[PDB]
DNA sequence: CTTGACGGAACCACACGATGCTGTAGCTCGGTTGAGACGA
DNA sequence: TCGTCTCAACCGAGACAGCATCGTGTGGTTCCGTCAAG
C-alpha cells in the first residue's frame, strides 16, 4: 500500500518469495549450460535453505534483513503469527459491533434491566435505528440518517428508545476469568459516557469497580438476542457451575 | 527560614529529632552525566570511567604491517544553541556537537625515532551529544524520554543452591554463571556424578580439563594443585607417607598407624577424635606406615615416568592398582606424586573431571575449542588461538569494568580491591577453587535475590559501552580504509568516520528499550521514573525469565531497595525502585548511611555503609528510647547482625539507622500513616499516585507527610530561585527578580529571567502550566519557589482536593468499593480535569500529485468553512465539536473508476467532478473542546503557509517583547545603581565620569547582545527543521478538552481504595450533621478490614480536625479579632506532644497575615513513615476544636428523617485523580473496515476497533448448551462476503430466512492448506 | 586493560619525544576532505 | 557429534580446489574454446578462492552469503563460457569484473521490494556515495539541499529520487522489545472494504432505482441510458441519437430538467449538500 | 440457594431486587463506622509481649 | 422547435529517456534418542 | 552370551560505458458535451 510520502508497507513473505523466485530463476539460467556437479549441488542446497526459510524461521537458516536486527517472517508466521504456535485466527479476533468502556454501579435498576449512555447507544443500535428510520417513514436514506445521528437531533432519542427497553445487550470483561464474565441485560436511556451496571452481578463477574476496560457486544439478528436472553440472561445463570451455591453473592 | 515557610508552616509530630536533611533526589543521574560527559573540568581530566576512558582505550592504535599512530590530548565540548522551549516546539532534540583533536603520527616501522611526521588537528564532530537539562531529562525527537537504572545481575561469579526438578536431588550445586560487563558469557556447570563440565551459548558440554589446557595450564599441574598437597616416597619399610593432622580429622581409620617408634596413635577400628588429633600434634611424627591396601583407593596427580625404565608406567590422573604399585616399586621410583582425599575432606571431583574424555594434550583442547566455536571447519592452531585470544584475553568486542574484578576479589578473597579489567587464567584458578570449596560445603552460598548480586546501572556505563562499540567499529573501518593508503596520499580527517558512533548514539536513544518515554503526567511519576530499577533489557532477566528467584527480597536491602514501589500487572518484583536516603557508590553499588554508635556515647559523623559489612556488623534501630544523653534506656532492642533480626545488647551494637524514611522510596513515602497500613495497599496507593493527573484548582493536602515541599523543590517543573532579592514585577508569562549587592559580580548585576511554562503538551496528553504565587515588593531567598507547576500550589505538592468524607454504605452507591459524589464537586469544578489532545497531520508529496495546505477543499459545508480561514487552519481558540475538520489536506487521485451512482449523485446536485479526494484528519468520537495553539514545521527552501507566517510573527513579537522587558529591567537596574552611586558626596568628579562611561559601555554591550540574540532567534525560527523524508509540511494542532465530572469516572484515595463514581447525586441526599455542612463523598467501611490499612480512619480523623481548626481560624478572621488572639491560637495549636514549636519568630503585620491568608484553606501536617503521629495527639486535636473525640458525630438523616440510634463517623479524605477515564478508552464502532488476510474489522478508518474475541471468550460462549449464536457471531459479524449483505437485506426488508451460505474463513484455510499441496475434496 | 594502558603510555611518550625532538604539529582545517 | 549446517559443509567441500601455475589455466581456456566438458569443469571447480574472497567483502547486506557465492560462481561460469583466449592475460580479473556485475545485479534485484533498473540504482548509489562523502565534513544529518547544491541538480529532482528509497521494515518487529501487538492489525487497506461503504452503495443504488421508477418514463430512460446505470452501456446522446432523441439540445434540456427535478425531490426528501458531503 | 431450589427462577429473581432494595435502604439509614474506638486493645497483650 | 462556437476526453503518432541486456582481462516441563544393565 | 528395560542428555514451548528496442508524457486532430442565439 502507498504510505505517507511515497513509501510502502510490505511483509517479509514478499521478500522470501521474491528470493526463492530469483533463486529458481538462477537455477533455470544455470541448468542450460552443461554445469558440473559441485555448483548444481551448491545451488540445490541453496534452494533447500531458501524453501526452508520459506516454511519456517529460527532453526538452521537464521536469515536477517537489511538495516535491522529482527529475523524475517515465514509462512509459519502467516498461518500462526505471534504468541507461540497458535493460529492467526486464534491469536487475535477483533469482532465488529463492539467497543471498550469503563463500568460503574447503578443501584436504582432491577435485575431485568441496566443502564447505558446515549453516546454509545446511538452506535450499538445502528442497523436497528437504520431499519426503524427506513421503515417508519421519516428518512429512507442512510447518509441523512448518519447526518442526523451525528448532528444530535431532538427526535433521535424518541425514535431510538423503542429498541432500548426490550432489546438485549452483551457485556464481557476483557480479562476473562469464567463463564459469568459475559451477561445479558436491558439498557435504559441515561446521560454521560460510562455504563451503569447491576450491583449484584459484579460478584459473579469477580470484577470489583477498579476502573478496568470492559467491552460490550451487540448481536445483529433477533434470534441471537432471543437465545442470549435464554442462555446468559441473569435470571437463568443463577447457580454457580462450581457447586450448589449461587454465583449472585450478596456483598457487605 | 525560607520565604515559603512564612506563608505556610507544617505542624510536625516527629518524636525523633531530624538528624539529616533530605538529599537531592536526581543527583545520581546528574553526577553520572557529569562523569560521562565531563563538561566542566581542567586540563587534567579525571581518570574515571566515561567517554574519555572509552576513547583512551581505543584511540592509540597501530597499523598492521605498517607504521601509524594516533594520539589525543582531549576533546572540546559543544555549546548548546537550541533552547529547550523552542526545541519542544520545533523538534531539534537538543543537538550538541563534540569535537576531538587527533594527532596523526607516522613512523618508519623500525621501532626508532625516524621519520616522525606528526599532524595535530581537530577532527570532525563525532555524532551529536544528548545535552540533557538540569531537571534530568532529554528530548528525543519532540517527546521527552528518560533512562531507567538497569538492575541486572552484578558483574562477577555467584554460587547459589537453585534446587529444581532437573537435578532430582536434595543437595546439589548450581552452575557457576560468570557474568562480565559486556560479552564473553561463560558458564561452569557442576555435574552430579562428581564432575564439572563448562557450557556455552550454542556449543555442547565441554570438560574443564580441555578449558584449562586451552587457557594454558597443564592438566597434571592443575590436577596436582586442585585436590591437595601431599607427596609419597619409598623409604624405610617399603613406603614413606607424609602424615597430615588436618586431613585425618573426622576420618574413621580402618588401618593401623602404629608407626612412631613404639607409640600407637589410633588402633584398627577406632574413630579419630580430638584426643588423637592432640596426641598427633604433641607427637609430631611426620612418617607413618600404612599397608598397601590403602593405596588402591588413591588417585595419582601426574604421570609417573621413570628415568631408568624409559617408558610411562602410570598414566596422568589415574587410579593406583595392585599391579601399578608393584610396577612403581620395581621401577625404583623415589618420589611418587599422588592426591590424598578423605570422606570428611573435600570430594575429589576435579580429578574425576580432568580424567574424563582423555583430555591431556594442548592440541586436542585447541581443536575441541575450535569445534565448539566453528564446527566442521578447517582445524588450524593459529586461527583457533586467535579466536580464543579475541574471546578471552583481547578486548575485541569485550568490555569488562573494574567492578567485576572487585566482586571476584571479594568472592575468592584478595587484599587488593582494584583488579585488572582483562580476564586471565588465574581467575579461572580462583573460580575452580571457589567451586570446589562450595562443593565441599565450607562457607555460605550466595543469594541471587540479594542487593549485592543485583547491581544498579545508569545511562553512563551503557552509553560508554555503545560509544566504545561504535568507536571500535569506526577504528576497524579506518584501518580497513587506510590499509594500502599512505601519509601524503591520504588524509587524517578523511580516514576517520563519525557515522558508526552517530548510528550507535541514535539507536541508544531511539530503538532501545531502556530509553522509554518519560511518564510526565504527574511530578511523582517524573521523580520516580528516574529512580526505577528494572531488570529487563539487554543483559538482564525479562518477565518470563523471573520465576521465583528475582521476585523475592533478602533482608540485606535495609535502606537500599524499596519493595513498596513497583508497577502492578504482569511484572512485580523484578522492576524495583531506589530509596530516599540511599546513595550509590563509585563502583555502582547501592549503599545506605548508618549512624555509628559506641558503647557509651553517640557519634555525630555519618558514614555510607555498604552491604558486605552489614553481615558482620550489628545494625540497631533508631526508634529507641533516648534520655538526651546518647544512650539507649532499654536493655533489649531489635537488632540485626548476620542479616537476620534478633535481640542484642545496647553496648554490643555499632551502627543504627539515620532516619526511618531511608528504607522507603519517594513514591510510597508521600502516603501518610505507612506504619498503620499494609505494604500491599500502600503499594497500590503509591502506584495510583504515580499514575495520577493534576486538577484545575490545586488545593493543598490536609494530612501531609512533610516532604511535599521537598518533592516540589526537586521537581523540574517548579521555579527555583538562583539568587535572592526583591521582586519588581510579576507576570504569568515571565517573572523577574532583582539581585542584591552581596551575591553579585561587578558588571551585569541584575540579570534574572524565568520563562514560565505555558500550556503545552505532556507525554500522557495532559496539560502543564506554571502559576505564580508571589506578590510585588517582596524579598526572596536562594532556592525559593516563584511559580509552581501542575498539581503543586504555593510551594508545596498539592495533587488533588479535599471534601467532606464519611464511612457508610449508602443505598448501594458505594456497593463494594465504589464512590458516591455530591453536587459540590461539579458545581465548584473541584475534581474536574482538562486534557490536551494531540492530532498530528502530515502533508506529504506523492508521485501523481503534490499536496499543500489549501483552504479550497471540496465537500466542505458552511459550518466547516466558517471555522477555517483563507489558509486552511482553524483560528486560535475556536470551539471544536464532534466531527469537525481542523487541518487542510487535499490529496489528488487518478483513474478512480467511478460508479454510475456516484456520477449520478454528482450530476443531480450540480457539483463539479472533483478528482481530488479529501483526506484531512478529524477529531475522534467524544472530543468536543477548544484548541489553544498549532505548531507547523516546513522544509528548508519550500513554500510557507500564511498561518505559518502568523505563527512565526506571533512568536517573534513575543520574543521581542520579553527581550524588550528584560532590557527594560536591566536598564532600570543600571539607572537605580547609578542613582544610588551618585548620591554619595554629590556636592571625585573624574570617578563619576568614568562610572557613567562604564555604564554606557555595559548598556551598549547588552544592546549588541540582545541584537545578536534576536539574530540567532530569527535565523533559528526562519530556517527549516529536520523532518521525515517525503514530507512538505508537518502540522500538529493542540486540542484542549474541558472534561467535567461524568458518571463513571475513576476515584481512589491514598491507601489503595479503588472506586468508580456512580451518578451525580445532589447535596441533600447525603446525611448531614448538626453544624450545617453535609457530607460530600461517602466511602464504604470494607476498605479497613479487608484491605489491611487502618490509615483511612486516622487520615479522615486528622482531616476532620484540620478542617475544624481551619473553620475556627476562618470564623476568627471573620470575627475581626486582634493579633494577640491569633498568636495565642497558634501557640495552643503548635504546643502538642509531638513535634516542635517554631513560634515567636514571625512578625505580626506581614508574616502573620501572610500565613493567615495562605492557611485559611486548610493546614498541612508533617508525619514520618514509621515514627509518626500517635493517637493521643489526634484525640487532643479532635477535642480542642468542638469536635467529638472518637469521630463519633451525631448526624441527621436527610432521606427519611429518622434519628439514628448510633453515632457515625465523618471527616475529610484527601483522594487522588487517575488517568483511567472513559473518553480515552471509549471505542465507538458499529461497522469497521475488514482486514487483508481475513474479513475481520480493524482500526485505521478513523474508528477504533473492537475487543479480542479469542479462545476464552468463545469458550465461555459455548459453556452453555447453545449453537446458533456461535455461528452467527462467526459468519455474520465477521468472515463472510455476501452473508452480511443478505442479512442486512433481511434486516431492512423485515423477513428472516437465515440462509447458511459459505464463509470466507474456509476459503482462507483451503488456500493456506493447498499452498502446501494437500488434497481436500467434498464427498456429498 | 593493562596492555592497552601500556601501549597508550608508550605512544604518548613517543609522541612527546617526537614533539621535543624537532617535530612540529600540522594544523589541518576542521572541515577538509581529500 | 557433527555440525548440521551448510556453510561449514560448503567450506569443507571447496577444500579440494587446486591452484596450479597459470599455464594450466591457459591450457584449460584453450581446451574450452573448441568445446570439451573437462576444462570448463576444472575452471568452475578450481577457482573458488577468488569467489569466496569476493563474497566476503559484501557482508552485512540484505542477502545471504550463499547468494553471494552463487552469484560469484555464476559470474565465473559466465566469464569462462564466453571466454576469448586471444588476449593471453589472466582470467581472474575478468571473473572479478563479472562477479562485480553479478553482485551489482544482486544488490539491484534482491534488496528492495520495488524493483529498479540499472540507471536509477546507479544514480541512487552515486547519490548515497556523495552523501557519505559530504556527511563526514558536515557532521550532521544529510539534507537534500546540500546534495542538490553539490551535485548541481534541482532539489525537487533529488527529492523525487530519494523518495524511491523506501527501506521498508518488517510487519512483526513492532516499536520496543516487547512485541505484544504486531503491525498487521494496525493499518487497513485504502480501498473501500467496510460494510458501511458497500451498504451505503447498495442503499444509494436502490434509492436512485426507486426514484427513477417513481419519476417519468422518458426522464428515467434519459437518465439510465446516458450514464449506464439501469442495465445500459457507456453510451450517450451522440450514440443514442437513433435510440431516444435525434436533437442533442432537446435531450440535453430534458437531461438538465430531469436533474433539476431530482434535485428538488431530494430537497423535499431531506437531502442537501451539507447533509450529504458534510 | 434454598428459596431458589424450592421456587424456581422468576420468584427468586423478583425476590432478589426487593431484598437488594431493602438492604440498600437499611444500609443507608444505618449508622455503623469503623473508628479508633472500634479496635479495642487489651491490656494483657503488652504483658504477653513482655 | 432550429442554428453555430469552446472546454474536456480518446486513441494515436512522435518521442525521450528507459527498461533490458552485454563486454572490460590485478523461566519449568514434556516428547526423542543414545547408552548401561540384567536374565533366559 | 545377547535382547530388552530403564536412564540421562537433547530439543522445543507459554563500476563504467555502450547497444536495441519501449512506454507512457506530450501534443494532435477529432469526437463529444455543453453554451448562447433566435
Ligand atoms: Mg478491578
Amino acid at each position: 500500500v502507498p504510505l505517507d510520502g511515497g513509501r510502502f508497507a510490505t511483509s517479509d513473505l514478499n521478500d522470501l518469495y521474491r528470493r526463492v523466485i530469483n533463486r529458481n530463476n538462477r537455477l533455470k539460467r544455470l541448468l542450460d549450460l552443461a554445469a558440473p556437479d559441485i555448483i548444481v549441488r551448491n545451488e540445490k542446497r541453496m534452494l533447500q535453505e531458501a524453501v526452508d526459510a520459506l516454511l519456517d524461521n529460527g532453526r538452521r537458516g537464521r536469515a536477517i534483513t537489511g538495516s535491522n536486527k529482527r529475523p524475517l517472517k515465514s509462512l509459519a508466521d502467516m498461518i500462526k503469527g505471534k504468541q507461540g504456535r497458535f493460529r492467526q485466527n486464534l491469536l487475535g479476533k477483533r469482532v465488529d459491533y463492539s467497543g471498550r468502556s469503563v463500568i460503574t454501579v447503578g443501584p436504582t435498576l432491577r435485575l431485568h434491566q441496566c443502564g447505558l449512555p446515549k453516546k454509545m447507544a446511538l452506535e450499538l443500535f445502528k442497523p436497528f435505528i437504520f431499519g426503524k428510520l427506513e421503515g417508519r417513514g421519516m428518512a429512507t436514506t442512510i447518509k441523512a440518517a448518519k447526518k442526523m445521528v451525528e448532528r444530535e437531533l431532538p427526535e433521535v432519542w424518541d425514535v431510538l428508545a423503542e429498541v432500548i427497553r426490550e432489546h438485549p445487550v452483551l457485556l464481557n470483561r476483557a480479562p476473562t476469568l469464567h463463564r459469568l464474565g459475559i451477561q445479558a441485560f436491558e439498557p435504559v436511556l441515561i446521560e454521560g459516557k460510562a455504563i451503569q451496571l447491576h450491583p449484584l452481578v459484579c460478584a459473579a463477574y469477580n470484577a470489583d469497580f477498579d476502573g478496568d476496560q470492559m467491552a460490550v457486544h451487540v448481536p445483529l439478528t433477533l434470534e441471537a438476542q432471543l437465545e442470549a436472553r435464554a442462555l446468559m440472561m441473569s435470571t437463568n445463570n443463577i447457580l454457580s457451575p462450581a457447586n450448589g451455591e449461587p454465583i449472585i453473592v450478596p456483598s457487605q | 527560614y525560607s520565604y515559603t515557610e512564612k506563608k505556610r508552616i507544617r505542624k510536625d509530630f516527629s518524636k525523633l529529632p531530624d538528624v539529616m536533611d533530605v538529599p537531592y533526589l536526581l543527583a545520581i543521574q546528574l553526577d553520572s552525566y557529569r562523569e560521562f560527559l565531563q563538561a566542566g573540568a581542567t586540563k587534567e581530566q579525571f581518570r574515571d570511567v566515561g567517554l574519555h576512558a572509552a576513547f583512551k582505550s581505543v584511540f592509540p592504535i597501530i597499523s598492521y604491517s605498517g607504521n601509524a599512530a594516533l594520539e589525543y590530548v582531549g576533546y572540546r565540548l559543544g555549546e548548546p544553541a537550541f533552547d529547550v522551549k523552542e526545541c519542544v516546539l520545533r523538534g531539534v532534540t537538543f543537538a550538541v556537537p563534540l569535537r576531538v583533536k587527533v594527532r596523526l603520527i607516522i613512523f618508519d616501522r623500525e621501532s626508532s625515532n625516524k621519520a616522525i611526521k606528526d599532524i595535530k588537528e581537530q577532527e570532525v564532530y563525532m555524532g551529536e551529544i544528548p545535552l540533557m537539562t538540569e531537571n534530568g531529562t532529554f528530548i528525543i525527537n519532540g517527546t521527552e524520554r528518560v533512562i531507567v537504572s538497569q538492575l541486572h545481575r552484578s558483574p562477577g561469579v555467584f554460587f547459589d543452591h537453585d534446587r529444581g526438578k532437573t537435578h532430582s536431588s536434595g543437595k546439589l550445586l548450581y552452575s557457576a554463571r560468570i557474568i562480565p560487563y559486556r560479552g564473553s558469557w561463560l558458564d561452569f556447570e557442576f555435574d552430579p556424578k562428581d564432575c564439572v563440565f563448562v557450557r556455552i551459548d550454542r556449543r555442547r558440554k565441554l570438560p574443564a580439563s580441555v578449558l584449562l589446557r586451552a587457557l594454558g595450564y597443564s592438566t597434571e599441574e592443575i590436577l596436582n594443585a586442585f585436590y591437595a598437597t601431599n607427596v609419597f616416597h619409598i623409604k624405610g619399610e617399603t613406603l614413606n607417607l607424609e602424615l597430615v593432622p588436618q586431613r585425618l580429622r573426622g576420618e574413621v581409620a580402618s588401618i593401623d598407624i602404629k608407626d612412631g617408634s613404639g607409640k600407637v596413635i589410633v588402633e584398627q577400628g577406632r574413630r579419630i577424635t580430638a584426643r588423637h588429633i592432640n596426641q598427633l600434634e604433641k607427637a609430631g611424627v611426620s612418617q607413618l606406615e600404612v599397608p598397601f591396601d590403602y593405596l588402591i583407593g588413591r588417585t595419582i596427580a601426574k604421570a609417573i615416568v621413570h628415568p631408568a625404565t624409559g617408558e610411562i608406567i602410570a598414566e596422568c590422573n589415574t587410579e593406583l592398582t595392585l599391579d601399578l604399585l608393584a610396577k612403581v616399586a620395581k621401577a625404583q621410583v623415589v618420589r611418587i606424586e599422588t592426591l590424598y582425599t578423605n570422606d570428611i575432606d573435600c570430594g575429589p571431583f576435579i580429578s574425576d573431571t580432568l580424567k574424563i574424555d582423555n583430555t591431556s594434550n594442548q592440541l586436542e583442547a585447541l581443536v575441541e575449542i575450535y569445534r565448539m566455536m566453528r564446527p566442521g571447519e578447517p582445524p588450524t592452531k593459529e586461527a583457533a588461538e586467535t579466536l580464543f585470544g579475541n574471546l578471552f584475553f583481547s578486548a575485541e568486542r569485550y568490555d569488562l569494568s573494574a567492578v567485576g574484578r572487585m566482586k571476584f576479589n571479594r568472592r575468592i578473597g584478595r587484599t587488593e580491591i582494584e583488579g585488572p579489567g582483562v580476564l586471565s587464567k588465574e581467575d579461572i584458578i580462583d573460580v575452580l577453587k571457589t567451586l570446589v570449596d562450595i562443593r565441599n560445603g565450607k562457607g555460605i552460598v550466595d543469594d541471587i535475590d540479594h542487593l549485592g548480586n543485583r547491581r544498579v546501572r545508569c545511562v553512563g556505563e551503557m552509553a560508554e559501552n555503545q560509544f566504545r562499540v561504535g568507536l571500535v567499529r569506526v577504528e576497524r573501518a579506518v584501518k580497513e580504509r587506510l590499509s594500502m593508503a599512505e601519509s601524503e596520499g591520504l588524509m587524517p580527517q578523511d580516514l576517520i568516520n563519525a557515522k558508526p558512533v552517530a548510528a550507535a548514539i541514535k539507536e541508544f536513544f531511539g530503538s532501545s528499550q531502556l530509553s522509554q518515554f518519560m511518564d510526565q503526567n504527574n511530578p511523582l511519576s517524573e521523580i520516580t521514573h528516574k529512580r526505577r530499577v528494572s531488570a529487563l533489557g539487554p543483559g538482564g532477566l525479562t518477565r518470563e525469565r523471573a520465576g521465583f528467584e528475582v521476585r523475592d527480597v533478602h533482608p540485606t536491602h535495609y535502606g537500599r531497595v524499596c519493595p513498596i514501589e513497583t508497577p502492578e500487572g504482569p511484572n512485580i518484583g523484578l522492576i524495583n525502585s531506589l530509596a530516599t536516603y540511599a546513595r550509590t557508590n563509585k563502583y555502582g553499588f547501592l549503599e545506605s548511611p548508618y549512624r555509628v554508635v559506641k558503647d557509651s556515647l553517640v557519634t555525630d559523623e555519618i558514614v555510607f555503609l555498604s552491604a558486605i559489612e552489614e553481615a558482620d556488623h550489628v545494625i540497631a534501630q533508631a526508634s529507641a528510647t533516648l534520655n538526651e544523653k546518647g544512650q539507649l534506656v532499654d536493655e533489649l532492642v531489635a537488632v540485626r547482625h548476620l542479616n537476620e533480626f534478633t535481640v542484642k545488647a545496647p553496648e554490643d551494637v555499632t551502627l543504627m539507622d539515620v532516619s526511618p524514611k531511608q528504607v522507603v522510596s519517594v513514591a510510597a513515602s508521600l502516603i501518610p500513616f505507612l506504619e498503620h497500613d499494609d505494604a500491599n495497599r500502600a503499594l497500590m496507593g503509591s502506584n495510583m499516585q504515580r499514575q495520577a493527573v493534576p486538577t484545575l484548582r490545586a488545593d493543598k493536602p490536609l494530612v501531609g507527610t512533610g516532604m511535599e515541599r521537598n518533592v516540589a523543590r526537586d521537581s523540574g517543573v517548579c521555579v527555583v530561585a538562583r539568587r535572592g532579592g526583591v521582586i519588581d514585577s510579576v507576570d504569568a508569562s515571565r517573572v523577574v527578580v532583582r539581585v542584591a549587592d552581596d551575591e553579585v559580580e561587578t558588571g551585569e548585576a541584575g540579570v534574572d529571567i524565568y520563562n514560565l511554562t505555558k500550556y503545552t503538551r505532556s507525554n500522557q496528553n495532559t496539560c502543564i502550566n506554571q502559576r505564580p504565587l508571589v506578590s510585588k515588593g517582596d524579598v526572596v531567598a536562594r532556592g525559593d519557589i516563584l511559580a509552581d507547576g501542575p498539581s503543586t500550589d504555593m510551594g508545596e505538592l498539592a495533587l488533588g482536593q479535599n471534601m467532606r468524607v464519611a464511612f457508610m454504605p449508602w443505598n448501594g452507591f458505594n456497593f463494594e468499593d465504589s464512590i458516591c459524589l455530591s453536587e459540590r464537586v461539579v458545581q465548584e469544578d473541584r475534581f474536574t480535569t482538562i486534557h490536551i489532545q494531540e492530532l498530528t497531520c502530515v502533508a506529504r508529496d506523492t508521485k501523481l500529485g503534490p499536496e499543500e495546505i489549501t483552504a479550497d477543499i471540496p465537500n466542505v459545508g458552511e459550518a466547516a468553512l466558517n471555522k477555517l480561514d483563507e489558509a486552511g487552519i482553524v483560528y486560535v481558540g475556536a470551539e471544536v465539536q464532534a466531527g469537525d475538520i481542523l487541518v487542510g489536506k487535499v490529496t489528488p487521485k487518478g483513474e478512480t473508476q467511478l460508479t454510475p451512482e456516484e456520477k449520478l449523485l454528482r450530476a443531480i446536485f450540480g457539483e463539479k467532478a472533483s478528482d481530488v479526494k479529501d483526506t484531512s484528519l478529524r477529531v475522534p468520537t467524544g472530543t468536543k473542546g477548544t484548541v489553544i495553539d498549532v505548531q507547523v514545521f516546513t522544509r528548508d527552501g519550500v513554500e510557507r503557509d500564511s498561518r505559518a507566517l502568523s505563527i512565526e510573527k506571533m512568536q517573534l513579537d513575543q520574543i521581542r517583547k520579553d527581550l524588550n522587558e528584560e532590557f527594560r529591567i536591566v536598564e532600570g537596574a543600571t539607572f537605580e545603581r547609578l542613582r544610588a552611586a551618585l548620591v554619595g558626596a554629590k556636592a571625585a568628579d573624574d570617578a563619576l565620569n568614568e562610572q557613567l562611561e562604564k555604564a554606557q559601555a555595559y548598556i551598549s554591550d547588552r544592546r549588541q547582545l540582545l541584537d545578536d540574540k534576536f539574530e540567532d532567534k530569527k535565523r533559528k525560527l526562519q530556517q527549516g527543521d529536520d523532518l521525515a523524508p517525503g514530507v512538505l509540511k508537518i502540522v500538529k494542532v493542540y486540542l484542549a478538552i474541558k472534561r467535567r465530572i461524568q458518571p463513571g469516572d475513576k476515584m481512589a484515595g491514598r491507601h489503595g481504595n479503588k472506586g468508580v463514581v456512580s451518578v451525580i447525586m445532589p447535596v441533600e441526599d447525603m446525611p448531614h450533621d448538626a453544624n450545617g455542612t453535609p457530607v460530600d463523598i461517602v466511602l464504604n467501611p470494607l476498605g479497613v478490614p479487608s484491605r489491611m490499612n487502618v490509615g483511612q480512619i486516622l487520615e479522615t480523623h486528622l482531616g476532620l480536625a484540620a478542617k475544624g481548626l481551619g473553620e475556627k481560624i476562618n470564623r476568627m478572621l471573620e470575627e475581626q479579632r486582634k493579633v494577640a488572639e491569633l498568636r495565642k491560637f497558634l501557640h495552643e495549636i503548635y504546643n502538642e506532644i509531638g513535634g516542635r514549636e517554631e513560634n515567636l519568630d514571625e512578625l505580626g503585620d506581614n508574616e502573620i497575615l501572610a500565613l493567615a491568608k495562605n492557611l485559611r484553606g486548610g493546614v498541612p501536617m508533617a508525619t514520618p513513615v514509621f515514627d509518626g503521629a500517635k493517637e493521643r495527639e489526634i484525640k487532643a486535636m479532635l477535642k480542642l476544636a468542638d469536635l467529638p473525640e472518637s469521630g463519633q458525630m451525631r448526624l441527621f438523616d436527610g432521606r427519611t428523617g429518622n434519628q439514628f440510634e448510633r453515632p457515625t463517623t465523618v471527616g475529610y479524605m484527601y483522594m487522588l485523580k487517575l488517568n483511567h477515564l472513559v473518553d480515552d478508552k471509549m471505542h465507538a464502532r458499529s461497522t469497521g473496515s475488514y482486514s487483508l488476510v481475513t474479513q475481520q474489522p480493524l482500526g485505521g478508518k478513523a474508528q477504533f476497533g473492537g475487543q479480542r474475541f479469542g479462545e476464552m471468550e468463545v469458550w465461555a460462549l459455548e459453556a452453555y448448551g447453545a449453537a446458533y449464536t456461535l455461528q452467527e457471531m462467526l459468519t455474520v459479524k465477521s468472515d463472510d462476503v455476501n452473508g452480511r449483505t443478505k442479512m442486512y437485506k433481511n434486516i431492512v426488508d423485515g423477513d428472516h430466512r437465515m440462509e447458511a451460505g459459505m464463509p470466507e474463513s474456509f476459503n482462507v484455510l483451503i488456500k493456506e492448506i493447498r499452498s502446501l499441496g494437500i488434497d481436500i475434496e467434498l464427498e456429498t | 586493560v593493562e596492555a592497552k594502558q601500556k601501549e597508550r603510555d608508550a605512544l604518548a611518550k613517543a609522541m612527546e619525544e617526537f614533539l621535543s625532538r624537532g617535530g612540529k604539529v600540522q594544523e589541518i582545517e576542521p572541515n577538509v576532505v581529500a | 557429534t557433527r555440525a548440521l549446517d551448510a556453510t561449514q559443509l560448503y567450506l569443507n567441500e571447496i577444500g579440494f580446489s587446486p591452484l596450479l601455475t597459470p599455464e594450466e589455466e591457459v591450457h584449460f581456456a584453450r581446451l574450452a574454446q573448441k568445446g570439451d566438458p573437462a576444462g570448463r569443469k576444472r575452471m568452475i571447480e578450481s577457482n573458488l578462492r577468488l569467489v569466496v574472497k569476493i563474497a566476503r567483502r559484501y557482508v552485512n547486506r540484505g542477502l545471504s552469503l550463499l547468494d553471494l557465492i552463487e552469484e560469484g560462481n555464476l559470474g565465473l561460469i559466465r566469464a569462462v563460457e564466453k571466454f576469448d583466449p586471444e588476449r593471453g592475460f589472466r582470467f581472474s580479473t575478468y571473473a572479478t569484473w563479472w562477479i562485480r556485475q553479478t553482485i551489482e545485479r544482486a544488490i539491484m534485484n534482491q534488496t528492495r521490494t520495488i524493483r529498479l533498473p540499472i540507471h536509477v540504482v546507479k544514480e541512487l548509489n552515486v547519490y548515497l556515495r556523495a552523501a557519505r562523502e559530504l556527511t563526514h565534513k558536515l557532521d550532521h544529518e544529510p539534507s537534500p539541499e546540500e546534495i542538490a547544491n553539490l551535485l548541481e541538480k534541482p532539489v525537487a529532482e533529488v527529492k523525487r529520487m530519494l523518495g524511491l528509497n523506501e527501506r521498508v521494515t518488517s510487519v512483526d518487529v513492532s516499536l520496543g522489545p516487547d512485541s505484544d501487538k504486531t503491525l498487521l492489525d494496525t493499518l487497513t487497506d485504502d480501498r473501500p472494504t467496510d460494510p458501511c461503504e458497500l451498504l451505503q452503495d447498495d442503499d444509494l443504488s436502490e434509492s436512485i432505482d426507486q426514484w427513477l421508477t417513481e419519476l417519468t418514463d422518458k426522464q428515467r430512460e434519459v437518465v439510465i441510458r446516458r450514464f449506464g446505470l439501469r442495465g445500459h452501456e457507456s453510451s450517450t446522446l451522440e450514440e443514442v441519437g437513433q435510440e431516444i432523441g435525434l436533437t442533442r439540445e432537446r435531450v440535453r434540456q430534458i437531461q438538465v430538467e430531469a436533474l433539476k427535478r431530482l434535485r428538488e425531490i431530494l430537497e423535499k426528501n431531506g437531502l442537501s449538500s451539507d447533509a450529504l458531503f458534510q | 440457594n434454598h428459596c431458589y431450589r424450592v421456587v424456581g427462577l422468576k420468584d427468586t429473581v423478583i425476590f432478589a431486587d426487593q431484598l437488594m432494595y431493602t438492604g440498600f435502604a437499611y444500609s443507608t439509614i444505618s449508622g455503623v463506622s469503623i473508628g479508633v474506638n472500634d479496635f479495642v486493645i487489651p491490656d494483657e497483650k503488652a504483658r504477653i509481649i513482655n
